[PDB]
């Protein structure tokens, strides 16, 4: 469980 | 202040002694020189890119 | 189709594109030609780099947010282009520094500064600047992955932390001061010292360096404090959280607010650099 | 190409050198004397320890150079254009004079070479300017003057009348009665060239 | 004036190394390049090293590569040569030469003396077909010169060299460039040529003018000289 | 008795004058009328000498038309080789106030002089590898404004004292020494014939000099102004002056009077320098406008504008053979128009 969709930006 | 009053008129003097000559005859020359030199003008006439030493 | 903020987003991303594409180009094709003979373009140069390559890498987040979250690229381009998108921002943060602390040392001591000042301090300035930036960005590449489910398929890049929840409390702290609250101190006090000090006196007053410093320290702070609130408020809550969406659907908004002073910091140069129309036809 | 592969590492060491060269003669402060007949210069020059004379020494890890252009009899015009650039001007006057002065003054600042250049102002001779005044009153060569016949409103008059010839807001005025002193004309200097190099640095890096 | 002596001669055995050393004084050394032209005790002239003003560039013959080291010492005014690993072959007489380069500049205008050194037991062609010429005073002789690989260069320039050795002398530079009539030599020597061939005149021949003369290229920097051609009365 | 003297210089001066008038019959322009024009000259960069620092205020070309010489503010006095862009020389100098150069026709001397009152020479055949002094040249009391080399042996120089001498290499003695002007010397030009000089003045004249005699033959009083420029026409029966009037005039020796003026209403700034081309029909003046004009000697209108110059054109050249032309500023920066 590892996972938090980061947005390409940051 | 003799003295430069005194060389002032022999200069005048010795400047009043001249020969001239009519402007047409040195206007013509001029043309003269100008029409029988043209033709080794580069300036006047642009060399070609071949012969020019900086192209 | 799109019910968000995002449309926005969108709309500020293209307009800083056309801005940004032009600008801080004719800015580094002038600074280009003046290196080697005068000492204050370097700063110049290297910022406007950095802003024209993040303004170049720019028009990639359009064409990710117009399709919902799709990866077209492979796992080495998803691994190699954050940390590069990242790096010139920070390295653009940094540069302002440095040129406020180099404005604060000619200011200060002009004796010391006219008997040893060359381009080899300006460059390894520079340099330092750069290697800091990339200490900065270092923890990118290293912990960024792509997953592929098997619901309706789709493939999108995010940072996968394990179990051990101790070190993106770290970093996120870290990240957070070391490009927020040093900058902003140093700005400060250069500023206000050197206002304190050409006011002092006769001969020095010219009422423009207040604006120029109100112009440069109001944008900075307005422009990037969103951001980094942000940031550090999203990487401490739980991924099954109430409060998780606002932030998620806010975030793409707050990228192109950051972004926004990307574009804008260029215009501050041309407008109050004199001589800019006669340079012009100089440098072509 | 053929050996003209040494020419060019010739010239590129020419180019070296004068990069090298002009980086360090860049370092240097560079001060112009203009005044008038017996106004003191030589004495104050000599003090601070036909051609052009080019006296020169290091104050404070500062290296000054003064210019004298006083041994040539001609119209300024000719060679005032070669002395562009120059930090400032050690204008210098005497007090027991004074007319001429006024007019070389208002000629010089009202220059179009010389529109941004700071003026330094030296009144010299002061002990024999008291005593004269003492002999004499200023209403000799000041008929419009109107009160006392003391030192300090005599001073404050003569350095009103020689100041108000500016006509330029951008231009600084550091007026000075030095008595003969010693070991204060050095100071005042560097105070105004401290401050000129300031001020040429704000200029320089885009806040003025 | 002009002066450069030279030390560091003797008797060397098989595998040995020496230095050689090459003082100057009454000119500006730093301006200058060097050369290090060798003779054999019964032959011609011999290219071995170059070494550029500023120590920028180094170029060896391809016979001695690998095996010898050049460098200056500019403060001391000084020329260095480092050989490792003599055979018998290295026997030769070496000499000192110095140039200078630049548009006009006259190269190999000094030479030095020379010293001796005996050890106990894609080219250009240059070609000299007279091995040796009678003359007599007052008359007139000529010397030619041929190469494989045509020396006019695109820019109008041919790089062609004269040199004359008289007996128990050191040689010395008459023309450059082929056209260039060096400083302190008489009137009476012109070159002229085109393309691969060349000729030297010596109209009115004194009794100085004995000696062996010598044609050089200076187009590649494996430079190459000529066999040499004898003028004896 | 000074009022008789000033009473016969005023009957000569009219007498001159009304000689003078008398021979006046045509003009220029009437006889020229009926010839064709040259149309519009182009003429664009091709070379650009970025190794000075302040100011470059003097050049001089070489007899063979590929090497140069220029002298700066900076102390420096190098020269060029026009054709690779490349430098050759780099010699320093004594003192930083210097305003003018001149290169030897043989090859073998290069000369400057300015505020220092002293004019030196330079050798360039050294033995040793190194330009060194030769001769320093003393005697003026005012500064140097130009210098031009006669042979190997003598040289000719104008100062700001109001006269001008002719010199001996050899023993450093001033030969002969020319009197009359009113105001500071600042032109000099050479004849062909290197047997005549004319020189101009800050009195608004110009007079004719004779090199073996110490007389002078004519006086020209046509500007109003101080004369910056002269140069001989290439045939050496008339020459061209420049002033700061804003005009230009041309002078002819045998008639003794102005011929025509090259004026126009949008130009107010003055004249630095004037040159000539190859056949005379070309005449190139620099201004304080920040470029060049190109002028019809014949017909007296414009022919073409040179730009590219973000200051005062200081210095003017072109060369023997007519190829190209050279350009100085106040930028440092040297161009090569062709």
């Amino acid at each position: 469980y590892s996972f938090k969709d980061m947005p390409l930006x940051r | 202040s003799i003295a430069q009053a005194r060389k002032l008129v022999e200069q005048l003097k010795m400047e009043a002694n001249i020969d001239r000559i009519k402007v047409s005859k040195a206007a013509a020359d001029l043309m003269a020189y100008c029409e029988a030199h043209a033709k080794e003008d580069p300036l006047l006439t642009p060399v070609p890119a071949s012969e020019n030493p900086f192209r | 189709t799109l019910r968000v903020p995002d449309i926005l987003a969108l709309v500020i991303f293209a307009v800083v594109f056309l801005v940004g594409v032009l600008g801080n180009a004719l800015v580094v094709w002038v600074t280009a030609f003046e290196a080697k003979r005068t000492i204050n373009a370097i700063w110049f140069l290297n910022l406007a780099v950095a802003d024209f390559l993040s303004c170049l890498a720019l028009p990639i987040l359009f064409t990710s947010i117009v399709q919902h979250h799709h990866w077209p690229f492979g796992g080495a381009a998803c691994s190699i282009l954050p940390s590069l998108i990242l790096l010139n921002m920070y390295a653009s943060i940094l540069l302002l520094a440095t040129i406020s602390a180099d404005r604060f040392l000619l200011v200060f001591k002009p004796i010391w500064c006219q008997n040893f000042r060359g381009a080899g301090l300006a460059w390894i300035a520079c340099a330092v600047a750069w290697g800091l930036a990339l200490l900065l960005t270092i923890p990118s590449f290293l912990y960024r992955v792509v997953r592929e489910e098997y619901f309706p398929p789709k493939v999108l890049c995010g940072v996968d932390y394990s179990h051990d929840k101790r070190r993106e409390r770290a970093v996120a702290i870290v990240r957070l001061v070391l490009g927020f609250l040093w900058p902003l101190l140093t700005l400060t006090i250069c500023y206000t010292f050197i206002l304190l000090r050409t006011w002092s006196r006769r001969a020095t007053r010219s009422t423009k360096t207040l604006k120029v410093v109100v112009a440069v320290v109001a944008s900075f702070f307005i422009f990037w404090l969103p951001y980094q609130v942000t940031g550090i408020m999203m990487s401490f809550l739980e991924p099954s959280s109430p409060t998780f969406l606002l932030l998620k659907k806010l975030d793409s908004l707050c990228v192109s607010f950051a972004y926004i002073n990307c574009c804008i910091n260029p215009i501050i140069y041309v407008v109050a650099g004199q001589g800019f129309q006669g340079r012009l036809r100089k440098s072509l | 190409s053929a050996e003209e592969r040494a020419a060019l590492e010739r010239s590129k060491a020419i180019e070296k050198n004068l990069k090298e060269d002009g980086i360090s003669a860049a370092k240097d402060v560079k001060l112009l004397l203009l005044g008038a007949d017996n106004s003191g210069k030589s004495t104050i020059v000599k003090q601070m320890k036909t051609g052009i004379v080019e006296t020169h020494f290091t104050f404070k890890n500062l290296h000054f150079r003064l210019f004298d252009v006083g041994g040539q009899r001609s119209e300024r015009k000719k060679w005032i254009h070669c002395f562009e650039d120059v930090t400032a001007i050690i204008f210098c006057v005497d007090l027991s004079d004074m007319h001429e002065s006024l007019m070389l003054f208002d000629s010089i600042c009202n220059n179009k070479f010389f529109i941004d250049t700071s003026i330094i102002l030296f009144l010299n001779k002061k002990d024999l300017f008291g005593e004269k005044i003492k002999k004499s009153p200023l209403t000799i060569c000041f008929p419009e003057y109107t009160g006392p016949n003391t030192y300090e409103d005599a001073a404050a008059y003569i350095q009103a009348q020689f100041e108000s010839k500016n006509r330029s807001p951008n231009k600084e005025i550091y007026c000075h009665m030095t008595c003969a002193t010693d070991t204060n004309n050095a100071q005042v200097i560097f105070d105004a060239v401290t401050d000129i190099i300031i001020a040429n640095n704000l200029r320089g890096c885009g806040l003025y | 004036d002009v002066q450069l002596v030279e030390s560091g001669g003797g008797l060397v055995q098989p595998g040995g190394s020496r230095k050689l050393s090459c003082s100057a004084s009454g000119f500006a050394f730093s301006s200058f390049g060097m050369h290090w032209v060798r003779q054999a005790p019964e032959k011609g002239l011999e290219w071995v090293a170059y070494i550029s003003s500023g120590s920028g560039t180094i170029y060896y013959a391809d016979t001695v590569k690998g095996r010898f080291t050049i460098s200056r010492d500019d403060p001391k005014n000084t020329l260095f040569l480092q050989m490792t690993s003599l055979r018998s072959e290295d026997t030769a007489m070496y000499y000192c030469v110095r140039s200078i380069y630049y548009y006009g500049s006259s190269p190999f205008d000094f030479w030095g003396q020379g010293t001796t050194l005996t050890v106990s037991s894609s080219d250009i062609v240059m070609t000299q077909a007279t091995s040796s010429v009678p003359v007599t005073p007052g008359e007139s002789v000529s010397i030619s010169c041929r190469s494989s690989k045509s020396l006019l260069h695109s820019n109008g320039n041919t790089y062609l060299y004269w040199f004359l050795q008289r007996p128990g002398q050191s040689p010395q530079l008459l023309i450059y460039r082929m056209s260039n009539l060096a400083s302190g030599v008489p009137d009476r020597f012109s070159g002229s040529g085109s393309g691969t061939a060349f000729t030297l005149t010596i109209s009115r021949l004194e009794a100085e003018d004995v000696g062996v003369y010598y044609c050089m290229q200076h187009l590649e920097y494996p430079l190459t000289f000529g066999a040499g051609t004898k003028l004896e009365l | 008795e000074l009022d008789q003297l000033r009473q016969e210089a005023e009957q000569l001066k009219n007498q001159i004058r009304d000689a003078r008038k008398a021979c006046a019959d045509a003009t220029l322009s009437q006889i020229t009328n009926n010839i064709d024009p040259v149309g519009r000259i182009q003429m664009r960069t091709r070379r650009t000498l970025r190794g000075h620092l302040a100011k470059i205020y003097a050049m001089h070309w070489g007899t063979d038309s590929r090497l140069l010489v220029s002298a700066s503010q900076d102390g420096k006095l190098i020269i060029w080789d026009s054709y690779t862009t490349n430098k050759v020389h780099a010699i320093p100098l004594r003192s930083s106030w210097v305003m003018t150069c001149a290169y030897a026709p043989s090859g073998n001397y290069v000369a400057c002089g300015g505020l220092d009152n002293i004019c030196s020479i330079y050798n360039l055949k050294t033995r040793e590898g190194n330009v060194r002094v030769s001769r320093e040249l003393a005697g003026h009391t005012g500064y140097l404004s130009c210098c031009r080399f006669l042979d190997d042996n003598q040289i000719v120089t104008s100062s700001g004292d109001t006269t001008c001498a002719l010199w001996d290499i050899e023993t450093g003695q001033q030969t002969t020494t020319f009197t009359g002007h009113t105001g500071d010397v600042m032109s000099l030009s050479l004849a062909p014939d290197t047997r005549l000089f004319v020189s101009g003045a800050c009195d608004a004249s110009a007079k004719l000099w004779d090199v073996r005699e110490g007389m002078c033959r004519q006086t020209f009083t046509g500007h109003e102004s101080d004369i910056n420029a002269i140069c001989f026409f290439p045939n050496g029966n008339a020459f061209a002056t420049g002033s700061d009037d804003a005009t230009c005039r041309l002078f002819d020796l045998r008639a003794d009077q102005e011929l025509m003026t090259y004026s126009h209403d949008n130009i107010i700034c003055g004249i630095t320098s004037v040159s000539f081309s190859k056949s005379g029909r070309l005449l190139l003046a620099g201004y304080d406008d920040f470029n060049c004009n190109v002028w019809d000697a014949l017909k007296a209108d414009r022919a073409g504008v040179l730009a590219g110059h973000d200051n005062r054109v200081s210095c003017l050249g072109v060369t023997d053979d007519g190829m190209a032309v050279a350009t100085g500023s106040w930028d440092s920066f040297l161009k090569i128009w062709n």
